[PDB]
């Protein structure tokens, strides 16, 4: 709202222009940590929302550690994909009639690398999932934090939210097969470098979640 | 003789080796020869003892044991670890023993020479690679039908009211969010890959890396 | 122990415990296995196992270790000398003291740690919406030492009084009657805008009253 | 008028320093670069002795010392001066926000043998000789007033504005930078 005035001494003439705030307290507040941690904060807390609804069964690593059903197990996955399509836009849906679906029992089933596996044919799409590593993956925790009404525990809330990154990395991964096929997706997932390289189209208003930009070792033994 | 803290000091040494501990600074010599010294005095635990003994390459002779044996040892090493809620491949313990192997024939000196190496320690591999994978994948796959899948009102389950999902908030509000990738995510993720010495597929940093350069493009694209 | 051959073991025991003196060094070359069987050779015999369960403190720094008589100290050198070869050289606390400091020497913990992830906390800044430079000066000049400096291009004394009129005439016949007003407005606005954008980012406020001030120039 | 003649002949001599001699000039704008500093430096050193020696007459031998570093992160952020002097202990140094300067100039610009010429060059110019100006201010104060009241003038650098000025408007004339007012609402 803010008029300024601009003059030169030898004469009168004067240049006038207006400014507004909004912008800077814009920008203040996307660089204020607090805000920050806000999207984070929401994204767990509408995600446990939505299992809210959900038969939670809450000793959630225990359930996936079951074997005797797959419902759940299945009914999960195909939630949490839901729900990342509906994160990265607002309004998407996919066909709800049945996706019979696989469960990996081994390592010789088993891709190491990726554990969720897409495949189609005949228009029927197919994905896998090796419960031992899901397991494997969920049963180790050391947090020492020496480091620098519904009793929720902080240590469990972890694994509630590890799986999604690995669900996310898939996520990406279906979509660029989705819009290209078969061969450029296979060729992508050969490396995953190219995916950004490609895909400067995913620009859009919200964002992925690893803003913590470092992710990086001792730079020895890259030869 | 304080055998009690040997042990409370040793144990941490095995369960990070056994299993990535999200814990660090875990090293020190000390520490290990108390560790042995312990599984000497230990007369249960001098078969465990003995075989972590064979620490030679041109001699490597880990002698044959009755499962029986082998169960006993197991159980053993759960209880002493009290964590038998979970058990791990006996071949995961020996392969920590070749890199105990490496770590004594390595005469590091005050340089703090990390070894950084992912376990390389198998036997009787074959090489391999995402070609040889790609090439197994395809009948292992297709030989089985998916198992099931049924409804369950599936259709867009949505949010609930917002001061519900506060009182989550506040029951999250303190903890240490950021940092939990590392207190679990990511080492937990990276140290999967031994999958990889499974079958020694060459597993690459070199792709691993891609996250890095992927992370910029939100902030290129602001 | 039945499986330790404590023959051979002892043999390699001593063939370190040397080093401990600078008389000796492991051929340059040291496995952790070889001081894990040096102290079990010690702890099969009572002799040796007394300076072993000395040793402890050589790491556990506040271990308690009491005085001894003259007799009970002297049995371990006693022990020491049988142990080495050719004990007719000086045997001495001095020597024991060495090998003290050579333990400290020794253990210096030379890291292992396999391999763990790194992370970084790219930017922060406080909720103190009108925080002031001022404080902030305390850090920032911090890095003035914290930071190298960077030479000068020692091209030597001078100024450019060196720029006589031939460049000069084509330049000023060119020379572009542009409307300097808006240019100066432009510059003007630019400038502004430099500072509130530092303020936006630094989570600061500050008196527009004073940074007019500031600005003014003009007087008589 | 023949006051805009005399300004924009001012200007013009100052293009001898624009395209000044063994100058490698790859851009205008090489803080797009960060591999060499000692371009960066050179252009900002020999500005600061081309407006000594126009505020003073006689001292052509300027001295020839400095150290120098570039800013390049908000930690490292000084709002204000963009650019930063001191002596210590006969001992010049200075400091650069690289990116504060690449901002600067890319602002987008409003608009209401051979050669050619373009504004867009001179305001570049003019901006930066413009922001050189303020910190040869505090430079001048400091330079013979204590560290003490120099670092009140930072805090405030409306004071000296306001009080020291016994170097009259008389001494002021040359500095340009007179010439023009502002007013902010």
């Amino acid at each position: 709202k803010v008029r300024t005035v601009t003059e030169i001494v030898n004469s009168d003439e004067k240049i006038q222009k207006t400014y507004e705030l909004a912008e800077f307290d814009l920008k203040n507040l996307s660089s204020l940590e607090s805000y920050e941690t806000l999207k984070i904060k929401l994204a767990l807390s509408k995600y446990m929302a939505m299992l809210s609804t959900l038969e939670m069964t809450q000793p959630l690593l225990e359930i996936f550690r079951n074997k005797a059903d797959t419902r759940q197990i299945a009914a999960v996955v195909f939630s949490t994909l839901a729900f990342i399509h509906n994160r990265f836009h607002p309004l998407v849906t996919n066909f709800t009639n049945k996706m019979e679906f696989v469960v990996t029992e081994t390592n010789d089933t088993s891709i190491p690398g990726e554990p969720i596996l897409f495949t189609e044919n005949e228009g029927v799409l197919l994905c896998s999932v090796d419960r031992p590593s899901i397991v494997k993956m969920l049963s180790r925790e050391f947090d020492t934090e020496a480091l620098v009404d519904f009793s929720i525990t902080e240590v469990e809330a972890t694994q509630y939210l590890t799986l999604l990154l690995t669900v996310e990395h898939a996520y990406l991964h279906y979509y660029i097969f989705k819009n290209y096929g078969v061969f450029e997706y296979c060729k992508s997932l050969t490396d995953h470098s190219l995916f950004t390289n490609k895909l400067r189209s995913t620009m859009s208003t919200k964002t992925s979640n690893l803003l913590l930009s470092k992710f990086k070792f001792t730079i020895e033994d890259f030869d | 003789i304080n055998m009690r803290r040997y042990r409370n000091a040793a144990r941490k040494l095995i369960h990070h080796y056994s299993l990535n501990s999200t814990s660090s600074t875990e090293y020190k010599i000390s520490d290990v020869v108390m560790t042995m010294i312990f599984l000497l005095r230990s007369e249960k635990y001098h078969s465990l003892f003995k075989l972590l003994e064979t620490t030679f390459d041109d001699y490597t002779c880990r002698p044959q044991m009755t499962q029986v044996q082998t169960d006993t040892l197991l159980d053993a090493v759960r209880s002493l670890l009290e964590m038998p809620s979970t058990t791990i491949d006996l071949t995961t313990v020996d392969i920590m023993r070749s890199s105990f192997a490496r770590c004594f024939n390595s005469p590091i000196m005050r340089y703090a020479k990390i070894v950084l190496l992912q376990n390389v320690a198998l036997q009787r591999d074959k090489r391999t690679t995402l070609e040889e994978l790609l090439i197994e994948r395809g009948e292992k796959i297709q030989m089985l039908q998916p198992q099931q899948y049924i409804n369950s009102g599936t259709e867009i389950p949505f949010c609930d009211d917002a001061e519900f999902l506060n009182r989550l908030l506040k029951h999250i509000d303190p903890y240490p969010l950021s940092r939990m990738y590392y207190n679990a995510a990511n080492t937990m993720f990276y140290t999967t890959m031994e999958n990889y010495a499974v079958s020694n597929c060459k597993f690459n940093i070199e792709d691993y890396n891609n996250i890095f350069k992927v992370m910029e493009n939100i902030r290129k694209h602001s």
